[PDB]
Parts: C-alpha cells; structure tokens; sequence
C-alpha cells in the first residue's frame, strides 16, 4: 500500500491543490486567532449624537445592540411550530457570551476589579434585554436539543456568571409576569433528552476502532467516528450550570420558583427532574463499572468515558447543592422524599469498588483523583 | 360513553369536566375527601352517572337523580365510611391539591371504583389509545386520578360551545320542520325560530374571534393569535363549523327572502339575509389563519364555489374562499378548471374587483411553491379573450 | 384613456396593479411558457416606456418593473444565485494571474484594496439561456410534457443595463435637488424599482467593470474613487431603499469573498508546482545518498511512505517556528506562504482614520449610523444590516465557511462540469414547483445526463459539496408526501431517485456515510415503498448500510424498531391495492415483509460475517413482536413452516387464491410465491443473525442463547422437508413445445438456499448419518435434475440456471465442508 | 387559406425561393382587431427560411407571393394557423389571423 501511495509530485495538480486547501485551512486559518467580539460590542453599544438632539434623552431610543436583542426576542416570541436555526443568532450570541467573560496569586483589590469588569460587561447585555431573550429562546425551543439552545444556554451562563443578582431578578420577574409553562416544559424535555453512558455504543465503537479498515479514498486507518458515548455532555453541563447559576448566591425566591410555580396553571419540579437524571447517570456508571469489573486495567477510552460521566455528575451535584443551600427548606424536604438516597447508595458502591480497583494501578491515579473529588 | 384517552384530547374541550357539590351554598368551598358531588361534562351538559343497563355513562340532568350521579374522591381505596361528614359553612380546610393529590373516584351508593374496562379482543391489535371507563368493585392500583386546572379562556369556550350548539341545533330543527311545507296564505304554525338569539350569538362570536389589531405590540399580538388559534381549534373539534355549514345549507335552499317567507314568514324573511351574511362572516373568522380548518375544505371545495354567484353574501363567500386559499396548499392542488372558470365568471358577472384577482394570485403560489396547472389554466381561460 | 389618468382614477389603478400582480403570479417560478404568452399582452416597448415614465403612479411603476423582472430576469437570477454559493475554480492562466491585491507600489499587506466586482473571475457559472418571443412560429406536433422546456423570453441586456444606470444616476441627481414631484410620488417609488433591477442585473452578471465603477460611485464616490455629487448612502433614505442598498452591498461582499477564494486557489496552484518540483529533487537526492546513511535515509523516506495529504500537512506544519526544522522545505518556499498569509489577513482586515477608505469600514459605519439615527421598524432590514455587519467584522470566518464549497478542476473538465451545473440547476428549480409529468421527465433526463457525465464519477467530493444528493432526496420526499396515503405518485421518478442516490452510495464510502446520515428519514418515508415496485427508499437505505461495518455498527436501534413495527403491520393486515385489484383477502402482506426482511439482512450480515450487535437486537425485537415471523410460526394454533410452504404451493396451483383470476407488466403478484419468498427471507435473516463458529467455541453465553432461540423457532425437520420438496422441471411435449415452470408463481431453489444457510449456520452438520439423510432426501435429486437438464434445449432454461446457482452457492460448499 | 392584399407595392420582380431566408417586419392581429404580436415593438426583424416549416403555412404561402419592399395584409384561416388547439394565452381556438407584413429583404 505504501508503495502504491504515490509521491505527491506524481499526483495530479488539481487534487494536490484541493489537498493544499484543506491543509492550509486547518493548519493556518483555524490556528489564527482574531478577537472582534469586544470591539463589536463596544461599537454597537455606543450611541451617537443623542445628547446633541437632547430630545433623545426623553425618547430613549434603543441603541444598536438593544435593537439586535429586540429583533432576536421578536423572532423568539413569533408564533411557530418549530424554532428554525438562525446562524446569525448563534454567531451574535457567541459574540456576547465571549464579550461578557473576556477572560499565580491575585490580590483582593484585583479580584474585586475583575468582578466589577465582568459585572459591567454583563450589564451591557442585561440592560438591553438579553436575559429575556434567553428565556424566550429556551421557551421557543420547546425541548428540542440543538445548536440554537446551546448558544442560548451559553449566553445565559455568560451573563449569570458570578451569581448576578440583577440578572436573577430580571429573569424571575419576567417569568412571573408572563406566567408561561413553556420555559420549564422545555427544560424538562431537555433533561429527558440528556444522554448517559451506553455500553452498547461503547462496544460498537470499540469494534469499529479494532477493525480500522482503510478508507477507499486515500488511506484512513483506525478511522474514528463522532463520539457516540455521551456526545451531549457539554450541553448537559451547560444546562445544569445555567440552572445552578440561577439559584447561585442563595436566591430563595428562584429556588422556590424552581420547586413550584404558584401563578402558573401547571408546575414542574426541576429539582426532582435533576434527581431523576442523576439516578439514570448513576445506573449507567454502575453498569459500566460492572462491565470493567473483571478486567484488570481500564483502557484509555473507558477512562475518558468515566471522566465525562463524573464531570457531568459533579455539575449535577453542584446544582443540587446550590438549590438546597441558603437553606431552602422546601427543596430540602423534596430531596429528602426523593430518590436521591438511592442514587447516593449506588454512587457509594461504585466509589468504594472503583477506588479499590484504581488504587492497584498507578496509571489510573488521575481518574482516582477525579473520583475522590466527585465523592 | 366515557374513555381514558391520551393525545390532543388533553388540550381539547371534550376532556373537560366540572365538579358540582350537592350543596348550593358554599359550592366553591375547598373539596374534601368523601365529599359527595356530581361530575358534569361542560360541552354536552351531561352528568357522569351509573346506569344499571349501561353501567357508567353520561346522562341528562332530568335523568340524573343524585344516586346515579353522586361520586366522591377518596385518598385510599380502603373503605370505612363509618361517619358521614357534617355540612360546613365557609371554604373549609384545603384538603385536595391540583397536580399532587391522588384521588380515587367512588360511586357513593354502590361504592364501586372508577377504573378502565381492560382491552377487548382485537383492541390490542388496533393499538387504540381509548380505554373504556367502568365502575368496578376492586379496580387496579392505577385507578388514581390527578386533577389539573383548565384555563378560564378554555372553560368559557366550552360553555359557549354548549350554548351555541343548543341554539343552532334548535334553529336547524325549526327550519327542517317547514323545509317542504309552504305556509300558504297562513302562518307556518310551528314553534317560533330564535332569530334574535341566532343573530346576537353570531355577532358575539364574530367579536370573540376578531383578529388582534395590527397597531398592537408584537408580543401581545402573538399571545392573542395563539389564543385565537386554540379557540378556533376547540370550536372545530367540537363541530361548530359543521353546524354553521348545515345552517348555511338550510338557508341557501331558499333563493331569496320572499321564497323563505313562503315557508317561514316575513318576520323571519327580513333577518334571512343578515343571518346568512353573519354565518359566512363567522365561518371566515373561525378558519382565518388556521391551516387545519382551511384544509378541511379540500373535501368540499365545491361547497364554496357553487355559492359564489349568490348576491346576498357574495363578499362573505369570497372572503371565506380567500382565507382557505391563502392557508391551504391542499385546496390549490385539488383546484380544477371548473373552479377557475367560475371565479372568472364571478369577475364577469359581479364586475371588476381586485379581491378576485388576489384569489387568482393565491391559486398560483403558496408558501414558495407554484402550481403550474393552475397558472396555465388561469392564463388560457382569462387572458386570450382580452375582454 | 391615457394610463396616466389612473392617478385620479383610483379604482382602475388598484385593478390594474392587481392585474400586474396576477401576471407576475402566473409567470412566477419558471413558467417561461406563460412568460412568453404575457410578452404578447405586455410588450418590450410598453415595459421600457413604463420604466422611463415619470408620471406613472408608484404602484403601476413598481408593478411594471417587477413584471419585467419576472418575465425576463427572475429565473436567470434565481439559477445564478443558486450557483453563486459554490466556487468551482478551473486551473488556468487567468486563475494564475489572480492576486489578492491589484499591482502597485505599496506592499501587498499594506497595499490598498481593489474595487469590489472589478477584475477576473474564473469560477464556473452556467450561461443564461433565452428564447425570442414569436407567436407566428410553427406549433410543435409533439404532445405536452414531452417537448423541451421553454426558455425565458429574451430582453436586450446591454440596452437595459445602460438604461438602468442612466435612470439611477438621474434619480440620484434629482434626489440631491430634493424636488417636490418625485417619480411615483415618493422617494421609495422612485428608487426601489431601479435598485431592484440593478441588483438583479449584477447577480446575473450583466454589468461590466466600468458600469460597476459607476454604480460604486453612485453609492459612495469618495470611498470608491480610483487612481459635488452626493452618494445614495449620504442622501438620507427610507427603510426600503436602505434594504435595496443592503442587497447591493451583499453582492459586493460576495464578490470580495469570491476574489479571496480565487486568489487562494491560484496560490495553491503555484505553490503546489514549486513543492512538487522540490519534493522530486529531494527524492532524487535521497536515491543518491541512500549509500551514506541507511537509518536517516529510511526515516526521511517515511515522508514519501505517508499518503500525499499527510505529506502536504507535514510540509505545511511550520507555522509555529517550533516545528520549522522538522519541515524539509526551504526558507524561501516557506516565506512565500508566509507572505501570502499576511496579505490574506490584511485583505480580511485582521491586521490592526475617520474616512472609511474601504468597503468593510464603509458598511460597518453605515449600519451603525443608521441604527444610531433611527430605531429601525423593519425586521428584514435589521437582519440584513446586522448580517452584513457580521460579514465585515469576520470575513476570515466567512472564507472558512466558504472553502468547503471550493473545488479545483482541470480546464479539460470544464465542459462536462458546466453540463452538470446546468442539470443541477434544473433539478434545483424543480424543488419549488409542484411535480407534474413534465417536471418528472425533466428530472429523469437531468439524472441520466449526470450519470452519463464523468465528473459525477471522478469528483464525488464535488457532488457532496454541491449537495446534489440532498436535493434529489428533497424532491423524492416531497413527491412521496404528496398523495402519500392514497397512492404513490410518480413511481418512475422515485425509481430514478434511487437509481441515482443508490448508485451515488455505491460510488464512494463518504457518499454512503452522507446518505446513512439521512437513513432514518428515508426509513420514515419507506412505509409506502412496500407497495412500490422497483427501486425505493428502502433500497436507498440498503445501499447506505451495505458492506460497511462502520456504518452497520453506527446504526441506531430506533430505526430497526421502526422496520420491525412495519414488518409486524405487514404480518397483521393485508395490502389495500391487492384487495382493490381483487386479490383474495389474507391476513398479511408477504411482499412488504420481504422488503423489510432483506433490509434487515443487509444490516445484520456484512462481508461474510454477522454483526452480533445488530443481530441480537433484531432477534429480541422479533421475539417481542412475533407477528413478524408470520401466521405460521405463530405458536398457538400455528401451522409449521413446511405446511405453510405446502399450502402456498397448493395456492399457486389453484387460481382464485394466487390471484383474482378474473397483465401487461407480468409482474402481478402471486400469493404462493410471495409467501414462500417471505419465509425464505425470514429464514435467511435468522441464519445470518446466527452466531459465528468461533464465538460458539469460545462459549459466549449470548451467542449460545441466540442459537438456542433460533433452533426453537425453526426445527430441523421442517428445513429438511422443505429441502426435500420437489421442484418443477421443464419438459417437452405435444410437438416438444417446452413446458416450463413460471418462476414468479412457483417454488424456486433460492427458497431452499435460505434453509440451507440456516441449517449450516445454526444447526450445522456434524454426523455422517444426517449428512447421508440430507443427501438422499433433498440434495442428490436436485443435482440429478440439474444434470439431466444439462442438454441443449434445457441448459439455458431459467430453472436450470437457478438450480446451478443454488447448488454452487449453498449445497456444494457444504458437501466440501463435510467431506471428511 | 391565405389571402394577400397589397398595402404598398414592391419591386414586383424578386420573390422568395426555397432555402432563402426572408427578413420581415410584421404586426399580428386577430380578425376582431386585437393585436397579439409585433416585431417592430421589439425593433428586431423576424428572419425565417422558406420551406423549413419554422412559420405557419399561412406565412409560408403568403410570403411566397410577396416581393422585396412589398407590404401586404395576409388573412390566414385557422386551418393554416394554430387551429383548434390554438396558442395558449395568446390565440384562441379557431381564430383567423390578420398580419401586416413588410418583406424587407432576402438573404
């Protein structure tokens, strides 16, 4: 096969040019970094000459960024059976999410300054309706996982980072005055869609990698397919991080709102939904541990899958902790009467046995450390 | 008959029920376990009842006699019934919650428990989601029922459907009574028709279904549009559309108010034209902006086209057709040369009206898709004459 | 009257405006015949006069402009815009000359941008086609739906473009004067039509360099001066005019992106030439210096051992300067790429005065200033302006997203590529319109032309970039959805839609994977396919999954569950077309069951080995729903498989049970054959699902369980009975006229081959006594029959051929295996 | 069939021959008087070669009788013309056609 692999100089010119195009794109264009998000946000934020007219102060016309947020909110509010993908909304949401965070001993002065700068950058958005737009898009998605809702969740996390009480209050007030069940229905559907470890998919991927047949086009040995096991882990962490940030800072009002929505005709308990997802994840982890129980040493893909699962479980634990913290007595009682105890039992079983197994081989030290942090 | 069913019926009105405590005073009090009550179906007006001949059914109020129709909510199937509760003034303790409490419906006199019948043979073959509900001595675990709120808009719509159905069916019956009987040089000698009630109901329903103003702000307008779509769908599912069509047909049999008067009298003849126009307007309001309701006319498009020539409600019929054509591609696909020629004849006979041209334009294209046959038919029939 | 009287006569104005609307509707979306017809009612002279008429009301003026565009320009602009997204760049000297910036003293990185829309474009766009309007021409005798599609009516494009430029300039000048009698009664009615016409002509490519310069000066003279009058952007305009300006700016940004792509392709050509020469020289050096040091020589040869794409990646991996040394290339060849990269970054503006001095700065400032000056009430304008702003701020990402649609071809392939582009344009046009016989004939002709074309075979990546398979799928599924329940429309066109997609999968794995991605959706539309004869979406799915272990393993459960549910439904009710045709009513649909069964066969069994992951699931699903097995094998009150076959043979003999028995196609279903084929396919699927010998040997409990389940489902005695069952054989009688069995209505050897496969994979043959039993009952008689048929008259008979295939494929290999 | 009436005389000596391209201007009207076609509005003369059958029988025979510089009115019955099928959108079925044809030159 290598003998047949022709030297590139023998290769025809056009094929070589296309190959050069892909190689240059990957190595050079992607590697190049250009930051335009902050500049674009500042340019759109600045409003010009309104002081010159002096009636624009009474009028309060939207600035360009405010107008863009209003446009996207209009699209979200528009009555439709399904939310059509908008690359524009995706790109602009990415830009704002970037702008907000815009991120070995740090002084208290410095830390406070970074907090203040992040608060200002978040104010640029939530003064212009970004939080309401985020809620509207989550309601619009109606429980269908997608890049749109991923971008919306990223924007929400970006503006809510640090437990912004002002964003929390705006979101809660908007939800309470609208009294719409679609938001929490979408959240519930998204959790139900969120995936867990699948031993069958893991085995299928292992078989594929073992085959490693050569592609007819050129040669691609051990070809790799898109990760089947827990592919939506980033989305799951984003969703649960958003829910956590909403309650961050011991916001009892929003905690109780998650437990129950008094004004709304129907109620969904996000805490119990989180417990259910955690239970599903625990069952998956227990089964996967059983799969690896007889085997002396876990292989690299198994380690990676455990790591993804434990990162997700870490985020879930942090979200539940943040719900109950403050403390919120209603959330405490709901969890006490939920299946969290069974989940903890299974987790303890897995923790003990995997601890003993992982201690045996030193190469597994990092996974052991992650396990201990999860405990 | 009563069934357990899942799907759009949860949104639909026919799954709605109203709880009526036996006591008139403080009927709005908090419900309590073991409280005797009656269960009424809003749209039909019928009451859940136990009948020896057909077991669990819905019966009319006249037949309801407080032994068939009396039911209670029980937290647990274990039955003691040692002491009946005393009547209480005021709202009372809040025993039963929405969406949380598990309630078993028990027929007080028999003590039987509401439950599913279980599949009959070949029902499992069909896979139908309908499970007939029965009153049984033991029942199953699963018998427990959640109680869920209903929006004020939807409850109002259900009651309105009940009243409108009763009124329009009475009107249809009155028409059918003298359908073939000329009054001659004498009165029809039948029960007076409810002309004023029909007119007022039609006007109120048109105002009910009126679309939101364009000047309205975007979010509020979208909310109004949703409410309107849901309300249109509920009325359609309960069949008010078909009732309107039946009334229109009965009124159409008569060409003119005088021809109507020979059967019903002058006092109804004056209101004949107003009623037909109002009916067409109500139909248009019901179907306007509603894809499904406009699509229903694919089965009967000739019903609309045949009536275009009529003078009394020409504009209303044309608006109905325009709504249908803007909404439904199916109608466009099922269009024919006869329909196109009828519309062109409408231009010729009723004069130059741009609304007919707009109808023709809608025929050509819907949602970015062109119908070549309709385009070519319009060209061949309209243009070459040049008149 | 004078049409100008409609200014005061309002009712007539509305009627005529809506009449023009109707004209546009009838000629809308490719009805070029109707456009030719409308050319009679409204002529070129009328249209041009209306374009130039100041005194017309705005509705009529805009209507006549739009009617002109619809009759003459709309289809051409649509096709051109559809093609514009892709960038197929031939390798030619014109392509080579292309540079990011235009020759000048300043250094390329710092050197000023060339004017957009001016220069050399080598990307392939199919030419426009027009037909003169003539109404005295001879009427073709050929019937409708057979005649070639009519082209859009011809309009003199040079005169039209000169007129449009002149009218736009006059509008700018008069807007400068701010007169109180605008054309159409409004600045909008004045400007919007001319701008739409100009944008259409730009997209169509009519305007040349100098006229593009004139339009650019009209937009903004100061920025677009090349080395007083007030530009449109400075005028002050309503929202609709701003929207048309946005469309023009959109076009010019597209041109800038296209220029970047073409420059990159040209640089690729030159750089590849240099790299190829250097690589050849280095391998000559290596072939000379292998004597010096073996190890280092071999390590360098590793490069040439790597595939060419890996060689290119390694050669280009010298950006960080940390990997500079490992790259064999010299500093000059590296520096050429570095300079080009810097120039491209400068062109995109990534490298960091009040006066804009560039299209990007102009557009960004204009959008910001508009938003600052007013709260825009048009969501369309808001979207357009902010999208264009996004492009200006990130051109480089736009280039990144455009590159996958860029492909380089030799100039030799240009004619074939253009033919393919024309065919794809027709196919894309077919999407919007509802299907008819004429559109079906056109789709079939385009598909056949594409298949005949070589580029379809040589350049599959180009097809995938063009998204032609997705277009075919969309057309196919629209037709299936239309009249889906009643009966399938355009089966011929759907058959072509497989042959195309199904062959497209056969061509390359990446194509097969791309179609695999849509597998589920094909399966969602498959339900009708069972009634469908010929190729179907189920066959498309089979092509997607066939002979690729990666795809088979990637296959998701829910699809198999859906297939199994369809198969159950087939086992439960009969097909409604057979009853409509009068076929005797039965419980179940063996034909559709067969279709789903062979799909599952292709899924489970790959390249001579079973995929246990899919096979075990299939078995579990089938046992959960045993209706798929058939009314035979039901369990309670169920006749055995052998009795089912015998009853099927009796039915085949007896008419009024095989068919209605009251056929130009001669494919009419025969119930006995359908039942036997169903059961044979089920047996084949089960045998293929059966575990492999080496798993058996290892003792895997799941494999043992599957084999036990299969054995319980199918007893060995029934298989041996079916194998023993006689097969009708040709004979001569009554003057020797060949009496020859009808295969479609008779038991056939493949039915037995399925049982043989099941026996081999599940039950196996281990003992001499059973081997001899099988030989005496079923195999030896069939071999004797085939041999006897080995005569001049019988040798070519279909039964003889079927027996030979059945023997060689199933029986003889088994005897060789069991020879000891 | 074709009825030819001279509006303006030509040379009287040159007549179209088979295989010879005829260049004309024409204005097409139905017998009721409605105009459906004119080459002069497009400003481009119409060219057709005699005996190919590009144009209808009425044009073939009528122009055969015409001469250079000749202007004539040609009346063509439906049989010569598009006939019962007609020209959709443009011409109704069974429509007699009146043409004002000037034979500019032959080439």
């Amino acid at each position: 096969a290598c003998f047949r692999m022709t030297p590139l100089y023998n290769l025809p010119t056009h094929r070589a040019c296309n190959m050069f195009l892909e190689s240059y794109k990957a190595a050079w264009i992607l590697t190049e970094d250009h930051s335009f998000e902050d500049r674009m946000i500042d340019d759109l934020s600045k409003a010009g000459e309104q002081e010159e007219e002096e009636e624009e102060v009474e009028e309060k016309k939207p600035d360009p960024l405010h107008q863009l947020v209003l446009h996207f909110s209009r699209t979200a509010l528009t009555e439709k059976s399904k939310l059509d993908e908008d690359y524009l909304y995706m790109a602009y949401a990415d830009i704002m999410a970037k702008s907000c965070h815009l991120e070995v001993e740090v002084s208290f002065e410095e830390k406070e300054m970074e907090k203040q700068r992040l608060l200002y950058q978040q104010s640029r958005l939530h003064t212009r309706g970004a939080a309401e737009m985020v809620l509207q898009m989550i309601s619009a998605c109606k429980g269908e996982t997608g890049a749109m809702v991923s971008s919306t969740l990223k924007l929400g996390i970006s503006i809510l980072n640090g437990g912004n009480a002002e964003v929390q209050q705006k979101m809660l007030d908007y939800l309470k005055d609208k009294k719409e069940v679609g938001f929490f229905q979408s959240i519930q559907a998204l959790m139900q869609t969120c995936s867990v470890l699948d031993l069958n998919a893991f085995e299928r991927q292992n078989k594929a990698e073992g085959l490693g047949m050569v592609n007819e086009d050129g040669t691609v040995i051990n070809r790799q397919n898109g990760e089947k096991v827990m592919a939506d882990d980033e989305f799951t962490q984003d969703l649960f991080r958003f829910l956590q940030l909403l309650c961050e800072g011991h916001n009892n009002d929003f905690q109780n709102y998650l437990r129950t929505q008094t004004g709304n005709t129907t109620t969904i308990n996000i805490i119990i939904c989180t417990v259910d997802y955690l239970l599903r994840l625990q069952e998956s982890i227990s089964d996967f541990y059983w799969y690896y129980s007889g085997k002396d040493v876990i292989e690299e893909q198994g380690k990676r899958n455990f790591s993804k699962a434990m990162s997700v479980a870490k985020q879930v634990f942090n979200s539940l902790t943040e719900y109950i913290q403050g403390p919120c007595t209603g959330n405490q009682q709901s969890l006490a009467h939920s299946r969290l105890w069974d989940a903890v039992v299974g987790f303890l079983h897995v923790f003990a046995h995997m601890m003993m197994k992982l201690a045996q081989d030193s190469s597994q030290i990092e996974l052991l450390k992650e396990l201990l942090d999860l405990q | 008959l009563v069934y357990y069913e899942g799907g759009a019926v949860c949104t639909h009105a026919r799954s709605l029920w109203r709880l009526e405590p036996l006591r008139i005073s403080w009927s709005g009090s908090h419900l309590r376990w073991g409280q005797p009550l009656r269960i009424r179906h809003v749209t039909t007006g019928r009451y859940l009842a136990l009948t020896e001949d057909q077991g669990l059914v819905v019966v009319d109020a006249c037949k309801a006699h407080t032994k068939a129709t009396s039911f209670c909510f029980r937290v647990s199937k274990e039955k003691l019934d040692t002491a009946p509760k005393r009547d209480v003034e005021g709202m009372g303790p809040p025993e039963i919650k929405y969406g949380e409490s598990l309630c078993f419906v028990q027929h007080v006199a028999s003590g039987l428990w509401l439950t599913y019948a279980a599949p009959d043979p070949k029902a499992l073959r069909l896979g139908v989601l309908k499970k007939k509900a029965i009153l049984h001595q033991e029942g199953h675990m699963d018998d427990a029922l959640f109680l869920t709120r209903c929006q004020q808009e939807e409850s109002q719509a259900a009651r309105m459907i009940h009243s409108t159905a009763g009124l329009y069916n009475q009107f249809i019956k009155g028409l059918d009574s003298f359908s073939g009987k000329p009054r001659g040089s004498g009165p029809p000698a039948g029960p007076a028709l409810p002309i004023e009630a029909v007119i007022l109901s039609l006007q109120d329903l048109i105002g009910y279904f009126e679309p939101p103003s364009e000047e309205l702000q975007h979010e509020e307008k979208q909310s109004k549009l949703r409410s309107l779509r849901n309300r249109q769908s509920l009325f359609q599912e309960e069949g008010m559309l078909s009732l309107v069509l039946n009334c229109i047909d009965r009124l159409n049999v008569y060409t003119t108010a005088a021809h109507f008067a020979e059967y019903a009298g002058e006092e109804a003849a004056e209101s004949w034209k107003e009623i037909v126009n109002l009916l067409y307007e109500l139909l248009a309001s019901l179907i306007r902006g509603n894809r499904a309701n406009c699509a229903l006319f694919s089965t009967n498009l000739d019903w609309v086209v045949s009536k275009l020539d009529r003078l009394e409600a020409s504009s209303g019929i044309l608006e109905v057709l325009y709504c249908v054509l803007i909404e439904s591609p199916e109608v466009l696909n099922i269009i024919q040369e006869n329909h196109i020629k009828s519309i062109i004849s409408l231009l010729d006979k009723h004069g130059r009206n741009h609304k007919v041209l707009d109808v023709l334009c809608s025929l050509c294209v819907c949602n970015g898709v062109a119908v070549r046959s309709n385009q070519d038919l319009i060209t061949e029939n309209l243009l070459p004459g040049r008149e | 009257m004078d049409i100008l009287e409609l200014s005061e006569r309002l009712d007539l104005q509305r009627f005529h405006s809506h009449t023009l609307r109707l004209y546009r509707a009838v000629c809308a979306l490719g009805n070029n015949r109707v456009a030719h017809a409308l050319c009679s009612h409204v002529d070129q002279a009328q249209l041009l006069h209306a374009l130039e008429d100041a005194h017309l009301p705005g509705p009529l003026r805009a209507g006549y402009y739009d009617l002109l565009i619809s009759i003459h320009l709309e289809s051409a602009c649509r096709s051109r815009r559809s093609m514009l997204s892709e960038y197929i760049v031939p390798l030619t000297p014109e392509t080579r000359a292309i540079t990011l910036f235009p020759p000048g003293r300043k250094g390329g990185n710092a050197r000023r941008h060339g004017l957009p829309g001016v220069g050399v474009t080598t990307s392939l766009r199919p030419p426009h086609h027009f037909s003169p309007p003539c109404f005295v021409a001879a009427l073709p005798a050929a019937g409708v739906a057979e005649a070639p599609a009519r082209l859009s009516p011809a309009i003199p494009l040079e005169a039209l473009r000169d007129k449009a430029l002149r009218m736009l300039g006059e509008a700018v000048r008069d807007g400068g004067q701010h007169a109180r009698d605008p054309v159409g009664g409004s600045v909008e009615f004045q400007f919007v039509p001319v701008l739409k016409l100009v944008s259409t002509l730009l997209v169509m490519g009519i305007f040349g360099d100098e006229d593009v310069k004139q339009i650019l000066k009209m937009i903004e003279p100061e920025v677009f001066t090349e080395e007083l009058e007030e530009g449109l952007l400075q005028m002050k305009l309503p929202e609709s005019v701003k929207l048309q300006m946005c469309n023009l700016l959109e076009y010019f940004c597209d041109q800038e992106l296209q220029h970047r792509v073409e420059s990159l392709a040209a640089f690729a050509e030159r750089y590849v030439d240099k790299l190829q020469a250097n690589q050849r020289s280095r391998y000559a050096l290596l072939m000379r210096a292998f004597t010096m040091s073996a190890a280092e020589t071999a390590r360098r040869t590793r490069e040439f051992r790597s595939p060419p794409q890996e060689q290119i990646n390694m050669l280009l991996h010298f950006k960080d300067e940390a990997d500079e040394e490992d790259c064999p290339l010299p500093e000059d060849i590296r520096q050429d790429l570095q300079d080009f990269h810097q120039d491209l970054l400068a062109h995109c503006g990534i490298q960091l005065e009040k006066k804009p001095q560039s299209l990007q700065e102009l557009v960004s400032h204009m959008v910001v200033r508009w938003a600052q000056e007013d709260y825009v009430q048009s969501p369309e304008l808001v979207r357009a302006m902010f999208s264009l702003l996004h492009r200006q701020y990130d051109g480089l990402g736009e280039l990144l997203r455009a590159l996958p649609r860029a492909y380089t071809i030799s100039p030799s392939s240009v004619e074939d590529t253009m033919s393919l582009l024309e065919c794809l344009g027709q196919i894309r046009s077919l999407l919007i319109v509802q299907m008819g016989p004429q559109e079906e004939n056109l789709m079939i002709q385009s598909i056949g032309n594409i298949m005949n074309n070589k580029v379809f075979y040589q350049h599959p990546n180009l097809m995938r970039a063009l998204g032609m398979h997705e277009t075919v799928m969309e057309v196919m599924v629209n037709v299936l959805g239309g009249g889906e329940t009643k009966e399938i429309r355009f089966p011929k066109m759907v058959t072509s839609c497989c042959r195309f997609l199904c062959y497209f999968c056969r061509i390359s794995r990446q194509n097969q994977r791309s179609m695999f991605d849509h597998l589920s959706y094909l399966l969602e539309n498959s339900g009708i396919g069972l009634g469908m004869q010929g190729s179907t979406p189920l066959d498309v799915a089979a092509a997607s999954v066939i002979d690729n272990n990666e795809l088979a393993l990637a296959l998701q459960e829910q699809d198999l569950e859906k297939v199994v549910s369809y198969l159950a439904g087939c086992g439960l009710q009969s097909c409604p077309m057979l009853l409509a045709k009068g076929y005797p009513d039965i419980g179940w649909n063996p034909c559709g069951g067969e279709r789903y069964l062979d799909f599952l066969r292709f899924a489970v069994f790959v390249n001579g080995e079973s995929v246990e992951e899919n096979a075990n699931v299939v078995v579990r699903l089938l046992i959960r729903k045993p209706e798929c097995f058939g009314p035979a094998l039901r369990g309670e009150g169920g006749s055995g498989l052998l009795a089912a076959i015998e009853e099927a043979i009796r039915i085949s003999e007896d008419p009024a049970r095989d068919g209605p028995g009251v056929p130009p196609e001669e494919n009419r279903v025969h119930l006995g054959h359908a039942i036997m084929s169903f059961y044979a396919a089920l047996i084949d699927l089960l045998g293929r699902c059966a575990p492999e010998m080496h798993l058996i040997q290892a003792g895997k409990g799941e494999a043992l369980r599957i084999r036990a389940i299969l054995r319980s489902l199918v007893p060995l005695d029934d298989l041996v009975g079916i194998i023993s069952l006689p097969l009708q054989i040709p004979t001569l009688g009554k003057d020797g006229a060949l009496v020859q069995p009808k295969m479609s209505a008779s038991f056939v050897p493949d039915h037995k081959a399925s049982m043989v496969l099941f026996l081999d994979r599940v039950y196996g043959i281990e003992n001499q006594d059973f081997l001899l039993h099988v030989l005496d009952v079923g195999f030896l008689p069939d071999m004797r029959a085939a041999a006897s048929l080995d005569t001049a008259t019988f040798s070519t008979t279909e039964m003889a051929l079927a027996l030979n295939r059945y023997l060689c494929l199933a029986v003889l290999p088994l005897i060789t295996k069991c020879a000891p | 069939g074709v009825q030819v009436e001279t509006i303006s005389p030509g040379d009287g000596r040159t007549f179209p021959k088979r295989g010879q391209t005829c260049v004309v201007h024409y204005t097409g009207m139905l017998e009721d008087g409605k105009k459906f076609d004119s080459s002069r509005d497009r400003n481009k003369p119409f060219k057709f070669m005699l005996g190919k059958q590009e144009v209808i029988r009425g044009w073939e025979e009528g122009v055969a009788q015409m001469s250079v510089g000749q202007r004539a009115k040609l009346t063509i019955s439906p049989d010569y013309a598009y006939g019962a099928t007609g020209h959709p959108g443009i011409i109704p079925p069974h429509a007699t056609l009146v043409f004002d044809v000037e034979l500019l030159k032959l080439e």
